[PDB]
């Protein structure tokens, strides 16, 4: 209840928050920083997510003291995030961007305000799966939610765009598609090569922007996905081009799994982005372009 | 978590002792009904991963 | 001296939301390592209440380091204070120097500390009691302290009876080692009485710190050694008492140092729960639901012996009774009947729970 209590809490700071948007000023604490802040939201947004994993698994079991408590942790994790919603705002120019920040942290809390009531609930009824999937996809909105939030900023949010749109140019090309010009297979697969080892390279000056800057991140990413658009286009036309179905399934398995690969590449490329300093999830990085690479040479 | 984990493994033992040699788009049907709730495990188990004061403590 | 910086505070609500948090905040570490100091230089006299060739400067410097920490975490804080004091009225200038006078005062003790410094220890004493004056209105120039005055004073008072009732003894003390026929042992009374006057003295100077800064439980240990050594020289006071050869006023100087001892038992008490108190005053039936309390949690210990849950419930009841009659008179009291039924209604429900128990 006091949980509850709290998202009102939030809303009261949001609608301050609002107020400092009208007022087109808000001025950062003089301990928030920008990139401190980028810590903040991407921190916040793994807590208050594992927070509601927690929800689950507490109604999951149902009816525990424990589930007010993850409440309580939801909340403040929640309240984490207005902080970190504050700072960037209070940092922004754009006004439309602290307009997102509003919304998007807005929207986020009012859904967890139904969870808190959702989950209240699930503590006064036991027995009912309905309830239970009820949560499981409030939660998934909760995160989606979420995720636009930390795509607020514009740089992350095109070459995260870039990632699905290539993933989408892969799924739709993914529907059994045959292109018309069958072409030779051999000059086709070595420009196919070609374009595998510029891809993977393009990973590698991904990372040295990992050493570097994040703009410079972005459009390298950028770069990358456009190089692996022709790359899967080229691997479509081997496709078409194939002797054997088999071998034709074969290919469209091995760039699908490519696909994937950048995917998650650029997955963490996003969630270091987040953090300069997180070095754990930069390896990590580096173990996915190693994947990517495997994907590259089978 | 790993209980929730182990019961749609259990799901999983039944889905495989079934769509064995049947080709029964109904068995396919069963063995999707269960490997998705050990896909929200799964989310779960990743949301848990992403536990962050909960996932690293890095040197110095 | 100079006032701090101020970096910009916003006209944001959760600015000056922040801002008075951080008032709080500093309010309290000062607050905290004020009393600090003061423990600092009760270990200074306590110490210094001892002959040379057998001090152990030792703690003396770490006292005197403490408080040079904090005298520069005063500094800071204190000027965040002032600072923010300035942002809403800007009237830091008075907590200014009561900070600086803290300091000089505090320099003048380490004047007294020198033993290059050969004067007597009574005037350490009199800077001594400059620094709990000065503590005092440092305290009350940011007003946390005080919570009330009245147990400060009559702590006050007790002690300096303790004074007078010592310098009496003293008297008889003289009085008996005149009447005794050795020479050297009635010295050994005089010894006595000296270092007993000193005890005294720096019990003065001990409450004169100690009273702005009751709050720290260090400060209570400082006054339980100061009561220690005066009790030593209480004893001291015995063995002067000793020395005499079957007399009355031996037992008269006895029964002075008996009465020295229970106005030393009483103020400590007086003082111990002066810190170990409620921040309001007595309230309805408290010793009857600290009781209650007691057993409930004696019980909530005790799972599967019986052979206590019989006794607590017997109490338990036993009290729980008696907060209902009183219930019943204070409801007589009671004029709007809403009041006292409502009263009735709950002691219904506790003769209840307490059924249940039986």
């Amino acid at each position: 209840d006091s949980a509850l209590s709290v998202v009102q809490n939030l809303e009261k700071d949001l609608q301050e928050i609002k107020a400092a948007a009208r007022d087109g000023k808000l001025k950062p604490l003089p301990g928030e920083t920008m990139e401190k802040c980028t810590q903040d939201l991407g921190n916040s947004t793994k807590a208050v997510s594992s927070a509601i994993a927690k929800l689950l698994g507490e109604i999951a079991q149902g009816n525990e003291n424990y589930a007010g408590i993850a409440a309580r942790d939801v909340a403040g994790g929640l309240r984490s995030l207005a902080q970190a919603a504050r700072g960037v705002a209070a940092l922004t120019s754009d006004p439309a961007v602290q307009a997102i920040v509003l919304d998007t942290a807005s929207d986020v809390l009012d859904k967890a305000s139904s969870l808190i009531e959702e989950a209240k609930k699930a503590s006064g009824h036991p027995g009912d799966p309905e309830s239970q999937q009820r949560l499981a996809q409030v939660a998934k909105a909760v995160t989606q939610a979420l995720n636009r939030c930390v795509s607020c900023l514009p740089g992350q949010r095109d070459v995260d765009n870039a990632l699905r749109a290539v993933g989408d140019a892969s799924k739709r090309l993914l529907s059994d598609l045959l292109p018309p010009s069958t072409g030779t297979f051999q000059e086709a697969q070595s420009r196919l090569n070609e374009a595998a080892a510029g891809l993977n390279q393009a990973a590698t000056e991904l990372v040295q922007a990992s050493r570097g800057t994040p703009q410079d991140l972005a459009r390298a990413s950028g770069r990358f996905g456009q190089d692996f658009s022709t790359f899967l286009e080229a691997g479509v036309e081997m496709a078409g081009q194939a002797p054997s179905q088999e071998d034709r399934a074969q290919v469209v398995s091995n760039l699908k799994g490519i696909s994937m690969s950048s995917s998650k590449l650029l997955l963490a490329a996003k969630a270091l982005s987040t953090d300069p300093a997180s070095p754990n999830l930069k390896s990590q990085l580096a173990a996915a372009a190693r994947a990517v690479t495997d994907s590259i040479n089978q | 978590s790993a209980k929730e984990v182990a019961n749609s493994t259990a799901n999983l033992v039944k889905t495989i002792k079934a769509l064995d040699g049947d080709f029964t788009e109904e068995n396919r049907a069963q063995c999707r009904a269960a490997t998705a709730p050990l896909l929200e495990a799964v989310d779960n188990l990743s949301a848990f991963a992403s536990n962050p004061e909960f996932s690293s403590v890095p040197a110095q | 001296d100079d006032f701090e910086t101020l970096p910009p505070l916003g006209q944001d609500a959760a600015s000056k939301a922040w801002r008075k948090n951080k008032m709080d905040e500093s309010k309290h570490e000062i607050h905290s390592q004020v009393d600090a100091i003061t423990a600092g230089t009760a270990s200074v006299v306590n110490l210094t209440a001892g002959d040379p060739a057998e001090t152990d400067y030792t703690a003396v410097g770490c006292a005197v380091t403490t408080i040079s920490s904090n005298l520069t975490e005063m500094s800071r804080g204190v000027k965040l204070l002032a600072a923010l004091l300035e942002d809403e009225g800007g009237n830091g200038r008075p907590l200014l120097q009561a900070a600086k006078g803290l300091a000089g005062a505090v320099s003048e003790l380490l004047r007294s500390a020198q033993p290059a410094s050969a004067e007597p220890r009574q005037n350490l004493l009199l800077a001594a009691g400059n620094v709990g004056q000065a503590s005092g209105e440092l305290l009350q120039q940011i007003g946390e302290s005080d919570t009330d005055p009245h147990f400060q004073d009559v702590l006050m008072q007790l002690a300096n009876a303790v004074a007078s009732a010592a310098a009496a003894l003293v008297l008889k003390a003289k009085s008996v080692a005149q009447r005794t026929e050795d020479s050297g042992l009635q010295t050994q009374v005089i010894a006595a009485a000296t270092q007993c006057a000193l005890s005294t003295s720096q019990l003065v100077a001990c409450t004169k710190v100690v009273a702005p800064t009751i709050s720290s439980p260090v400060c209570q240990e400082q006054l339980v050694e100061a009561g220690r050594l005066v009790a030593k020289a209480v004893e001291g006071c015995v063995s002067a008492s000793q020395a005499a050869t079957e007399d009355g006023q031996l037992l008269r100087g006895v029964g002075a140092a008996a009465t020295a001892v229970t106005q030393a038992l009483n103020e400590l008490l007086q003082h111990v729960k002066a810190h170990a108190t409620g921040a309001g005053p007595a309230g309805r039936y408290d010793q009857a639901t600290d009781t209650i309390l007691t057993v409930t949690e004696n019980i909530f210990s005790s799972m599967g012996d019986a052979g206590e849950m019989v006794r607590q419930a017997r109490i338990l009841a036993q009290a729980t009774s008696d907060l209902v009659n009183a219930i019943k008179a204070d409801a007589e009291g009671e004029s709007d009947l809403e009041n006292s039924r409502k009263l009735l209604s709950a002691a219904k429900i506790l003769a209840d729970a307490t059924a249940k128990m039986v």
